[PDB]
């Protein structure tokens, strides 16, 4: 892709990992299981490595990211909303089986469309995110291979999963046709490795890259002990969901609430320098805000994101209804405030930017252009 | 019992039963082949990891030199008996042996054992682990191809050998020079030089050459044969393709240079790796440059000198041409031989494969005599060279012993160590530089065709100062000299009578049979 | 992270500069008399016609290796000369050499299209033995030359179409 | 300073020179006399130098120019207008001298302050631009020593003159106060020079830089060709103005016109990227938009300038009155018009912008930050 | 430019990294076992401050030279070993070596105040030879180590104070 860089383990240790801002995506570890393991988020090796240049720092979201240059190569088109990113349409929808409706977090589309891909063999394997049966709600990396497995890994889980793990997996795995669900950076990395020029892994199978709306992930520790302060222990939550400025926390007892502000100090270092609400950089990104109750807001950006809502639609496993413009509008709204509020965290750490002679400091950007 | 290196050579030299592998660009793949029972190594080009690889493919390696122990035990006073047991039974991977006739013995009854002990193993990878190996390799943009001599595409041809064409992966085994850096960039921990092995398996069965013996000396009859030819000019030169096999683009190279001399009826003599290389190759008959062409040292022959140290052979034919044919002394006179070598004796070595430090040293000692040397394009990484300047009139500028007059002559030679790029140019070059100012006019016409001719074979068109060597009509190609006299009157704007077919004026000096060429003032009458 | 093609070849302390297409192209353009060193790489993936194009703009070509039938070949060899790299090297840092028009020596040498590890000892030469006068050697080819003065970064043979939207950038700005 | 750069000739080279915006300064020659000569208004060097790095690259102001970072160091503050960059005041002056006043290009301003200056004894020389009697009208630098010298230098050149070459010149012929006149481009290597932490070239000596307005400077080669079609001789040129739209022609007979538009054509190349109007880095800003004809238009920027203009009131050697806004923003809307329209030939150059892991191309800021 | 304190010192294509202090001192922050590296220069500009300001942080120092007097002078001497840099790197390097506390070996070294040329083979010696276990070295000095992982910059005597700013931040950061 164009703006490439090349770089290794050292160049991902200096600007990322010591940079405090890794994602816990999990590209570098599914494309380096040789050298690369994870401890507390952040990706380690325990013995040199001799490549010149490594997929560790190619792959990596925060290394390099041409995020207008990507659109070009995935959409033949650059954004015109700065705060949704590129797209085509913005609708309402649900599933209509019962059970993946009663399983999904909102209206279970995501669980819908991956499972129509696999009834109709357009993939022969689902990249998800699960859930540890030892450590609670510690969320995993699930390669789904049936419908079954597809519903099993429903819900958010609002902790961090290195996602892109399972992708690698699936693409070792023999898999010729696959899906991924991702956050926003999950997304930036599948995109860097499906256009990258530097590797080739056999990217090209991964024939749908579903995108989640995501504000934030929650590290482990600190939302735990923000659980028991709630006197509620991980393993007897059914479900969480964040709505009605309220963290919602399920359990057979019944719900429990607390205003979202005092959830922000349980939020990942890495989360904080995130310039992407939207995941603008999916086939369709798929959220809550703007949609009612049991239902979802679906962006429709790609031409394969299109071509899959119209015959989900066409097979009747989710219905689609217009989203109003106040609905779209609140979707803005949080995309412009995470971006404004993490440009604000990115120009603290962030080196001075240069034009051509010209050296300022990003921050006082508009001091110079004006 | 076969052999790697000038070892190979000397060995043959003492039995026509044993054979050779081939030159030091195939050793880490024989080796890595495990067809060898047992390893004996003595000294010089052996690859440095060997212990390691004689281990991988469980064969006991037996070294006899001091400069080369690999940390193993010197077992030279213990009885032969208790040395094989000790590898037989596996608790040391080798032994050191300085007791020629000890190792000797150990050699020949431990691999009768192993031979039977190591049946069962394999050592190149199977077809599914061939296949995961493709499959696996990510393609990278500058890892193993960066690491890599020669620059070799491996991450290209493993994907197209994992898409189902094995091809691009096979053609790599005979560029590949057996250096082994490529898999140690290699993240994913592929044996790069198994994998080419295992593509070009069919072809590396099928490398069955045939080489004549090194001879060593060249035959006082064969002086007294070629001598005046030789000096005069009308055999073209001794063309002597020697050195390492570190070559840019494979090892058919130094056949292509052997055959199309010999053609030309050049005196063709070969050592070390360029003469194992060069016999790997067979004609349209099926026939090795050894098998088709005498071993004669005379025009359009093709002779295996011998090993490393048989290059010694090529400076004293000169000297002996010298001393026989010109009656000079050679007791302690070095330098009016080594005069008479760089003036009238038509030679041109050619290292395409340059890489030790031995083939530093030969070069040098060639070119102290007066006999110019090309080399490949890693000769470069010698550093130094030694070049003429053709445009710079004082700088050509010879005695002629007769009377003590100064005379400009052509460049011939015109360099003395010179680094070539591809085969295209290297053979017509290495025809340049047999030309010399005591040629008479039949031997700089026999000369002359073969620059002029293969010159426009490689490269497509004649020279663009190839007149330098033309000082009358009768130096001219005989088939094309109406059309040379043209060219030289209308492209070169010599004053030529077509008419007469005659040259009035542009040669660089006047041709006088009886110039007595010389750098020394000591040599002026 | 720039990658000489031959990781091994860390010459020394001054290493060439990467440079944009329109700087190499304007280096070429300023020079008073500069001289385009084509290799035996020009014969492949159609890069003599950027080398005809260059020379067609009045720029002597050197055509080493055997690259001279590529020329003959192609029907321009019109200010194109045969000559081994290593005298062209030896001749270049040689002030009293008068060129190949013998009206004097070349202030700017550019190579494109030649074998890595030889056109990188002739540019090592010439930033080394070519400096009073001072004799300036760039690259314009795929490969980073860290012994060039200025040069493109290493760019892999299969995004060769990069290499070329780069090469006819240079071209277009001589 | 901040954000500094170590860098060598072939750092110039590649960066400057090859890159087509040197705007000849003359900084990189008047401290290399031992290798730099310049050609076609270029520096060249014709024998291979050794230093590890170079104040060629140190003192050139298109190699790096932090102008913020800058700013901070010599105005204790950065700016709030983008247009005319950080001052303190703008006002209208004239010089009270009728000699001065006569033989200024507008109302002598700067005439008027350096021969006060020198006849106070605070300046022992005045480094500003004289004109070649063997050459017509082409600039070069003078090292005024008396009020002479000064009032010689009077009017302006359109031509670029290497400025800074007659700085070097003063600082190494043993002069104590040293003031200099400077387009922004002199005036920002200048600073360069001033504020380097690499090199010691006893650049504290120049205790004024006092900066000219600039648009553009015209190529001789391009500027005579229009002399000639315009049947004017350069002997025979006695002032050159522009005003009105119009580039004016002075000579005996009268003055001859053309419209300043058709003139573009002959502006130098490195004009092309000059981003400051106003000489943003000056300790005072003269120009003639804003005031009213034999009137100069001055920006007061640092102590010294504010210094500068009270004393030389209080002396009567000026006379200053305030500005409407209309006429200040008739400077503001030239500034935003050399700055707009050479951003735009900056962004054709200058490589992709980043910031942080983020990357675009810079005329594409906008789509990414809003 | 980064420029080595020996321009000569050029030892191979695996060159050291700029870094932000802030990144060099979370990288002391997240190792299991940093050990700070001090040699004879920490006994000026008040470096020895930031030094015992990272003891305090809970980090062994390795006091080579004779540092170990300047840190007797100052009343910090806990935690703080007495050791040449020769032996360091050799027992760094070895496996097997329990370190200073009999609690196992180093996963980060940190160099600061140190003789350049010595502390520079020091790091290489780590680098090149403390592969597995992977030793990570890093310089938090005035100098730009090409043979460190990580690094800053050249920075001049003359310019101290701006050094001192910087190895201040790494502090914090720790
Ligand atoms: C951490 C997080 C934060 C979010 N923040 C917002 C927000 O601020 N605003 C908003 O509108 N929507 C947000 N969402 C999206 C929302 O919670 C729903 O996931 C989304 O609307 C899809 O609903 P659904 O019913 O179609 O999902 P389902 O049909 O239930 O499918 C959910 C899919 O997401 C995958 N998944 C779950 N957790 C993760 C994870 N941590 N990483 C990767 N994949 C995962 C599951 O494996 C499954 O495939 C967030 C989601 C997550 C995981
Ligand atoms: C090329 C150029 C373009 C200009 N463009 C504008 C413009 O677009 N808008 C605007 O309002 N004003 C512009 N000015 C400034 C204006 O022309 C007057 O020079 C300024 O107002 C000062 O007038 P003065 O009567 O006080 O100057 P004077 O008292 O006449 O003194 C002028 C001073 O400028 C110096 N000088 C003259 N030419 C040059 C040169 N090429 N390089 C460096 N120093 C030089 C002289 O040596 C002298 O010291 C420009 C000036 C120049 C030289
Ligand atoms: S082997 Fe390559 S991908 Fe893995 S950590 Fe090292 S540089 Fe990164
Ligand atoms: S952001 Fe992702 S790819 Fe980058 S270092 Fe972190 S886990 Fe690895
Ligand atoms: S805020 Fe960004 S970095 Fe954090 S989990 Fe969401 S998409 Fe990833
Ligand atoms: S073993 Fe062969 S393929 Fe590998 S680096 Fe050496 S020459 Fe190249
Ligand atoms: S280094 Fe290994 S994975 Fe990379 S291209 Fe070479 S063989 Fe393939
Ligand atoms: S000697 Fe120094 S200042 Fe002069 S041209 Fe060279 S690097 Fe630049
Ligand atoms: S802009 Fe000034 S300092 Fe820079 S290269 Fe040009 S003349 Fe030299
Ligand atoms: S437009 Fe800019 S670069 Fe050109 S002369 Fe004016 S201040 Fe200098
Ligand atoms: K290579
Ligand atoms: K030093």
């Amino acid at each position: 892709m164009k703006f490439d860089e090349k770089g290794s383990i050292i160049d991902l240790e200096t600007k990322v990992v010591y940079s405090n801002i890794c994602c816990y995506c999990g590209a570098c570890g599914a494309f380096c299981t040789e050298y690369i393991s994870y401890e507390n988020g952040t990706p380690v090796t325990k013995q040199k490595c001799f490549e010149i240049h490594g997929a560790c720092f190619d792959f990596c979201p925060r290394t390099f990211l041409p995020v207008l240059e990507m659109e070009r190569e995935l959409f033949g088109e650059v954004r015109s909303d700065w705060e949704l990113g590129y797209y085509t349409d913005i609708v309402t929808a649900r599933a209509t089986n019962p059970e993946i409706l009663e399983k999904g977090q909102n209206g279970g589309v995501v669980t819908a469309l991956l499972t129509h891909l696999i009834d109709e063999g357009k993939i022969d394997a689902a990249c998800i995110t699960g859930r540890s049966d030892d450590e609670p709600w510690k969320p995993e990396p699930l390669v789904a291979t049936t419908r079954d497995e597809i519903l099993k890994g429903a819900g958010s889980n609002y902790e961090q999963c290195p996602a892109i793990m399972g992708v690698g997996e699936a693409l070792a795995n023999g898999s010729e046709n696959i899906a991924m669900v991702g956050l926003p950076c999950h997304i930036q990395a599948m995109r860097k490795i499906q256009l990258s020029k530097a590797f080739d892994v056999g990217a090209s199978r991964v024939k749908y890259a579903i995108g989640l709306l995501c504000t934030e992930t929650f590290d482990r520790d600190l939302l735990h002990a923000k659980l028991r302060e709630m006197k509620i222990k991980a393993e007897d939550v059914k479900k969480f969901d964040i709505g009605e400025g309220k963290f919602k926390v399920f359990t057979e007892e019944g719900v429990r609430t607390e205003k979202i502000a005092t959830m922000k100090s349980c939020m990942r270092d890495g989360c904080k320098v995130c310039y992407d609400f939207a995941a603008e950089l999916a086939d369709i990104s798929v959220g809550s805000i703007g949609s009612e109750e049991g239902w979802n807001t679906v962006l429709i950006r790609s031409k394969a994101g299109k071509e899959l809502i119209d015959e989900a639609e066409k097979a009747k496993v989710i219905e689609v209804k217009p989203l109003n413009e106040a609905s779209i509008q609140s979707v803005k709204d949080l995309a412009s405030r995470k971006k404004s509020e993490n440009m604000d965290n990115i120009v603290e750490i962030a080196g001075a930017t240069k034009i051509l002679h010209l050296a300022v400091k990003p921050q006082e950007l508009s001091l110079l252009l004006g | 019992v076969a052999g790697i290196c000038c070892t190979a050579i000397d060995t043959t030299r003492y039995s026509d039963r044993a054979k050779i592998v081939g030159s030091i660009g195939r050793q880490l793949r024989f080796v890595r082949s495990g067809i060898a029972d047992v390893i004996m190594v003595d000294e010089q080009c052996i690859r440095a990891d060997i212990l390691e690889q004689a281990k991988r493919t469980h064969a006991p390696l037996i070294a006899t030199n001091d400069k080369a122990l690999y940390g193993l035990v010197d077992r030279t006073d213990d009885s032969a008996d208790d040395i094989i047991t000790i590898l037989v039974s596996g608790k040391e991977p080798g032994v050191v042996i300085l007791d020629p006739v000890k190792a000797g013995e150990v050699a020949v009854r431990l691999v009768q054992i192993m031979h039977e002990k190591r049946k069962g193993l394999v050592h190149l990878p199977t077809d599914e682990e061939f296949k995961e190996y493709v499959e696996m390799c990510q393609n990278c943009d500058a890892n193993c191809v960066i690491a890599c001599p020669q620059g070799l595409p491996i991450g290209e041809a493993n994907k197209a050998a994992a898409a189902g064409n094995i091809e691009p992966l096979a053609e790599l085994f005979d560029l590949c020079v057996g250096c082994g850096r490529c898999e140690q960039v290699c993240k994913k921990h592929i044996p790069i030089v198994d994998v080419i092995h295992k593509a070009a398996l069919p072809l590396v069965r099928a490398e069955k050459g045939m080489i004549r013996v090194g001879r060593g000396p060249v035959l006082d009859t064969e002086i007294r044969n070629v001598g005046a030819p030789l000096v005069l000019g009308t055999i073209p030169g001794i063309i002597a393709i020697v050195g390492c096999g570190n070559y840019p683009n494979g090892t058919k190279d130094v056949y292509i240079m052997a055959k199309e001399f010999v053609e030309r009826k050049y005196i063709v003599v070969l050592t070390g790796c360029g003469a194992m290389d060069a016999a790997l190759y067979r004609d349209e008959d099926g026939k090795t440059l050894y098998e088709k062409y005498p071993g004669d040292f005379d025009g359009g022959c093709i002779v295996n000198i011998g090993s490393c140290v048989s290059n010694a052979h090529i400076h004293d034919a000169a000297i002996k041409v010298a001393s026989i044919f010109a009656r000079r002394n050679i007791r302690a006179n070095y330098a009016e031989i080594a005069d008479y070598i760089l003036n009238r004796v038509g030679a041109c070595g050619m290292a395409w494969g340059a890489m030790s430090q031995k083939a530093a040293s030969i070069a040098s000692g060639v070119n102290r005599i007066g006999i110019p040397v090309v080399i490949g394009p890693h000769g470069w990484k010698y550093r130094r060279a030694y070049l003429g300047r053709k445009d710079v009139d004082r700088d050509w500028m010879v005695y002629d012993a007769r009377d003590g007059s100064k005379v400009r002559i052509e460049p011939a030679p015109e360099h003395l160590l010179v680094a070539a790029d591809t085969l295209e140019e290297a053979i017509p070059l290495m025809a340049r530089l047999c030309f010399r100012p005591t040629d008479n006019s039949m031997g700089r016409q026999v000369k002359l065709t073969h620059y002029m001719d293969l010159s426009m074979k490689y490269l497509g068109k004649y020279p663009d100062d190839w007149p330098v060597f033309v000082r009358t009509e009768a130096d001219l190609p005989l088939a094309k000299k109406e059309e040379y006299l043209r060219i030289l009157k209308e492209d070169y704007g010599w004053d030529v009578d077509l008419e007469a077919k005659k040259i009035i004026s542009g040669p660089i000096r006047k041709f006088d049979v009886s110039f007595d060429a010389t750098n020394l003032e000591q040599l002026i009458r | 992270m720039n990658i000489p093609f031959d990781i091994g070849n860390i010459s020394g302390p001054e290493m060439g500069r990467i440079a944009t297409p329109e700087a190499l192209g304007r280096a070429i353009k300023n020079a008073k008399r500069p001289l385009l060193v084509v290799g035996s790489e020009i014969l492949e993936d159609g890069l003599i016609d950027r080398a005809i194009a260059i020379g067609k703009k009045g720029i002597p070509i050197a055509a080493t290796a055997h690259s001279i039938k590529g020329f003959v070949d192609a029907g321009y060899t019109d200010n194109v000369y045969m000559v081994g790299l290593h005298e062209l090297a030896n001749n270049i840092k040689s002030p009293d050499w008068m060129g190949f028009d013998g009206k004097g020596g070349y202030d700017l040498v550019a190579v494109l299209g030649g074998i890595y590890y030889s056109t990188s000892q002739f540019l090592i030469s010439i930033k080394n033995c070519a400096t009073d006068p001072l004799v300036r050697a760039i690259s314009i080819d795929r490969y980073y030359h860290i012994a060039a003065r200025m040069t493109f970064d290493n760019i892999s043979r299969k995004r060769t179409d990069e290499f070329k939207e780069m090469l006819d950038r240079v071209v277009q700005s001589i």
